[PDB]
């Protein structure tokens, strides 16, 4: 199968679509923005 | 619901069911199959047929019985045995597999997988 | 043990009802929250200039 | 990019944190704590642990002598530390670390032989194809998504602050001051003595960090606060033991965090992070003060206390000369800043350039790192 | 029986501790957002003036 | 001080006036032909200097005029990831040899009237 995919080796970077990293909350998650 | 867990959690789903299609296909060899990774490793004797199998050797045979005692000295034998074979290990005992640690268990199968590559 | 543990199980739901509810109320004050302080970043920078 | 996503791992005093580059939050977080077994061993048929490594150390406080790998930003300990390594790549991120290239950080002002052994280290035996260390401040800095600005950052181990002008770095201007959380639980652990609560062994160290996490404010105005206090018990808190007890907080919510201003309260002669601050900013050039003030960012898990930032801007107020505007910048996530700009740093494709190479530390060996990093 | 009930009980605790955070950051956050928006009124004043 | 404020006055109409009144007139030309060579790929420009702080409408152009292809742009709404957009389009100028003084990143970035203007007609004058 490989190391690529035995690993969930994320394909997408998630830091690229975001605005300004100093507003972000991490505790609540129940929305996408 | 904090993003370090849930991100934590996506990977151990993908991961849990990636490991246990793996060891279906070595232990089919053998008349067993494994329904759920956590919960079918708490007696241990599916750990030491899948290490018998996988390492072309034998191992002692695993002590009768129901008990929680009995279940630990089990794993106990397959950790002891994975010892013998100069593979590395660490924060990995006997209870934590009994118990049911996630990434202990996920841990185990990807150092299984490292080693008999 | 039977008779207390159905009032345990109706309270066990009626509880989650409530989580559910308080969810609600904090995720829309916090898209109002990014809202303002966004538009206030506009402002201040306007009354400098 | 048709290359495999590097791994970023922050290495504090407290915590380790651990992830993949490119995403915005980390994957691993635990206490870097490793335990020992102090007791005889009975039940003869039950398993034998050697060591206990991170969390689970802290599920089993009871039996365990707790032990801190790295103090003051220094590794006094080297076999705890390839033992969190160990547990961080194989338990935790369950990758091979030599498919990965890694990100490593570190204190501003620490000793040579840390960077040559943590090199050595992370070639030798994990056999990693390439690795750079970075300094927590500098990403601190890529996290608050500015380039100009002074950064004050307070771990568990250590507070450092350096400004930063458009990309350009002060030396002459870093400031280094070893006062952090370790001390801060320490001398609440002295001063709960008043109450007649006693915590003496390792054990218990936790749960006077966790009353630390959860009781604690800095106040505004520290002598109002005190007779507001000694008038009556508006303010009390009550926290529970893990076997029942309950004790009362009271008085001292306030005098914990006051010794981060006021050193002299520890018995060090050291000035307090406010004067600290201003003193590295008035170590700069003349020009570049005024953009120094209106961009200050605070980061690691210490400045996490509440009314910390509306104190410090009250303190530098006061300091700084009254006819410009004084701006403290604190974002909500401040604790994961450092890894999120290593986050950002390995998503960069002119950073792919600044690996060091195996083939360059075959060539040099371990002095590389003080010409390649920093 | 005795086993399924203790379990019960033990998830009624930890719903009963979500639920009670859930509602105090709630009103806290609220707290917040009511003061920017006044800051926010009178900033867009001074600029406009 | 009524001579200063003469003078000042001086500068402040006549050299502000002269400047600012010839920058706007030069601005509208080139971003007229900045339109006209970014129709092939399909692509337009409203303003000149707000429209070049990402940096990829450069690389577009400077794809279009050289006909050869470029390094990708970083998928990256930073004001870091900008500046390595705008730094990229400079290297790629800078290997064919293209003189450019006084040439940074961020000022393109910050959106300095003088020095965009400058590299626009430095890319008109060199380049076609
Ligand atoms: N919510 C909180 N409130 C107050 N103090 C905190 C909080 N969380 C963590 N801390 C303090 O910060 C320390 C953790 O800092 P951390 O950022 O982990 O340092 P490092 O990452 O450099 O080890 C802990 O020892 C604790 O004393």
């Amino acid at each position: 199968l490989g190391y690529k995919d035995l690993a969930a080796i994320p394909k997408d970077k998630a830091i690229l679509d975001i605005e300004r990293p100093d507003l972000m909350i991490y505790e609540p998650h129940f929305t996408y923005s | 619901r904090s993003r370090i867990k849930a991100l934590a959690d996506e990977r151990e789903v993908v991961q849990k069911k990636t490991f246990t299609k793996w060891v279906n296909s070595h232990l089919a060899r053998v008349s067993c199959r494994i329904t759920d990774l956590y919960k079918d490793l708490r007696d241990g004797r599916m750990l030491i047929k899948l290490l018998e199998v996988l390492s072309g050797e034998m191992l002692p045979k695993p002590t009768k019985g129901k008990m929680r005692i009995h279940c630990l000295e089990n794993v106990d034998k397959a950790l002891q045995f994975l010892k013998e074979q100069r593979v590395h290990l660490e924060n990995m005992g006997s209870h934590d597999i009994v118990d049911g640690n996630h990434r202990l268990v996920l841990g185990l199968i990807w150092t299984i997988i490292l080693r008999f590559q | 043990d039977e008779e207390k543990m159905e009032l345990q199980e109706i309270q066990l739901k009626e509880a989650k009802h409530i989580a559910e509810e308080a969810d609600r109320k904090y995720e829309e004050v916090a898209r109002k929250l990014v809202i303002i302080e966004g538009d206030l970043e506009r402002t201040e920078e306007r009354a400098e200039l | 990019d048709d290359d495999i996503a590097a791994l970023v791992v922050d290495n504090g005093s407290g915590m380790c944190k651990a992830g993949f580059a490119g995403d915005d939050a980390p994957r691993a977080v635990f206490p870097s704590i490793v335990g020992r077994p102090r007791h005889q061993g009975v039940m003869v048929g039950m398993g034998q642990k050697d060591s206990y490594v991170g969390d689970e150390a802290q599920s089993k406080r009871g039996i365990l002598t707790l032990k801190y790998p790295i103090e003051h930003g220094i590794v006094t300990n080297w076999d705890d530390m390839e033992k969190i390594w160990h547990h961080t790549f194989y338990n935790e991120l369950r990758v091979a670390p030599e498919e990965h290239p890694v990100l490593l950080t570190e204190a501003p002002l620490n000793p040579k032989a840390n960077r040559e052994k943590m090199t050595q280290i992370m070639f030798e035996t994990f056999n990693t194809p390439a690795m750079y260390v970075a300094i927590q401040a500098v990403l601190s800095l890529y996290a608050s998504g500015r380039t100009t600005g002074i950064v004050m950052d307070s771990g568990d181990g250590v507070t450092h602050t350096v400004p930063i002008y458009e990309g350009y770095a002060l030396p002459h201007a870093i400031l280094r001051l070893d006062l952090a959380g370790r001390d801060l639980t320490d001398y609440l652990m002295k001063i709960l003595t008043e109450r007649g609560y006693s915590f003496t062994t390792t054990a218990e160290r936790e749960i006077v960090r966790d009353i630390k996490e959860k009781l604690c404010y800095v106040a505004l105005d520290f002598e109002q606060e005190m007779a507001t206090a000694a008038s009556s018990s508006s303010l009390e808190k009550s926290y529970e033991l893990p076997d029942g007890q309950v004790i009362t907080i009271g008085n001292e919510r306030f005098r914990c965090p006051e010794a981060l201003f006021q050193p002299s309260f520890l018995g060090m002669e050291s000035c307090g992070i406010h004067e600290t601050t201003f003193n590295s900013i008035m170590k700069c050039d003349v020009d570049i003060r005024k953009d120094l003030y209106a961009n200050t960012v605070l980061s690691g898990g210490t400045t996490m206390y509440p009314g910390i930032a509306d104190r410090m801007q009250k303190e530098i107020t006061a300091l700084a000369p009254s006819t410009m505007k004084i701006k403290i910048i604190a974002p909500p996530e401040r604790k994961y800043s450092v890894w999120i700009g290593g986050s950002i740093l390995a998503s960069l494709s002119t950073f792919q350039q600044m690996w060091i190479s195996k083939q360059e530390y075959d060539e040099s060996g371990p002095s590389i790192v003080h010409r390649k990093c920093f």
